């Protein structure tokens, strides 16, 4: 996987 | 919210990630007897000569080594692979004892750890578009056994004490990490997941067969982590791996004879  | 815990761990993911009851979930047991030599497969190419590590971050679930990915410099190609991977980060899972900690397993025995070297797909452009694809990852997977220190892990274990707790991070420039790899690249491959949430099935596993030496003394200092926060709790960072589930309509196979 996630945003990161 | 998702972590290790008795409230949040593993058994807990399917309710916020379905597909963690998946047909391609991660990791595995490796039934060395049915696993089938494959004489097709190509030695593995890992060409970490020009990596340039960043910065070291504990995240609350593990601690990451992040690379510069911006180029083709820590690169991953050969074996089950087509095409080229990009290192992104590596990272470990480990146990609370010697007895537990990597999240494959070979005819069921457990290491002490599991090194994850994480890999994209150049062909997808970035990490991101990389996890929606079926083979936009690699992970080379390396176990860890108590025994003998690994002299290119001692640079890891002495930053942990600066990023105990979750959210820190410290520079951590010029680490190589051919000093954490086995003498053989002999390994396993099947099709596969992310071990952790989201659990996208968007990886092929290759998972070394030789596993790497590590002193009691560089696992204990990983156990001094922390999962909590700054001035939260103190909770041991340790048994951070996802047992192994069910290989369903998967082969697992050898490079090795
Ligand atoms: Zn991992």
């Amino acid at each position: 996987x996630s945003l990161p | 919210h998702w972590g290790y815990g008795k409230h949040n761990g593993p058994e807990h993911w399917h309710k916020d990630f379905p597909i963690a009851k998946g047909e391609r979930q991660s990791p595995v047991d490796i039934d060395t007897h049915t696993a089938k030599y494959d004489p097709s497969l190509k030695p593995l190419s890992v060409s970490y000569d020009q990596a340039t590590s960043l910065r070291i971050l504990n995240n609350g679930h593990a601690f990451n080594v992040e690379f510069d990915d911006s180029q083709d410099k820590a690169v991953l190609k050969g074996g089950p692979l087509d095409g080229t991977y990009r290192l992104i980060q590596f990272h470990f899972h480990w146990g609370s004892l010697d007895g537990q900690g990597s999240e494959h397993t070979v005819d069921k025995k457990k290491y002490a750890a599991e090194l994850h070297l994480v890999h994209w797909n150049t062909k997808y452009g970035d990490f991101g578009k990389a996890v929606q694809q079926p083979d936009g990852l690699a992970v080379l997977g390396i176990f860890l056994k108590v025994g003998s220190a690994k002299p290119g892990l001692q640079k890891v274990v002495d930053v942990l004490d600066s990023i105990k707790t979750k959210g820190k991070s410290a520079d951590f420039t010029n680490f190589d990490p051919r000093g954490l790899l086995p003498e053989s690249l002999d390994y396993w491959t099947y099709p596969g997941s992310l071990t952790t949430p989201p659990l996208l099935e968007c990886v092929t596993w290759i998972v070394l067969k030789e596993p790497i030496s590590v002193s009691s003394e560089q696992v204990l200092k990983f156990r001094k982590l922390n999962f909590n926060g700054e001035g939260e709790p103190e909770e041991l960072m340790v048994d951070n791996w996802r047992p192994a589930q069910p290989l369903k309509n998967r082969q697992i196979k050898a490079s090795f004879k």
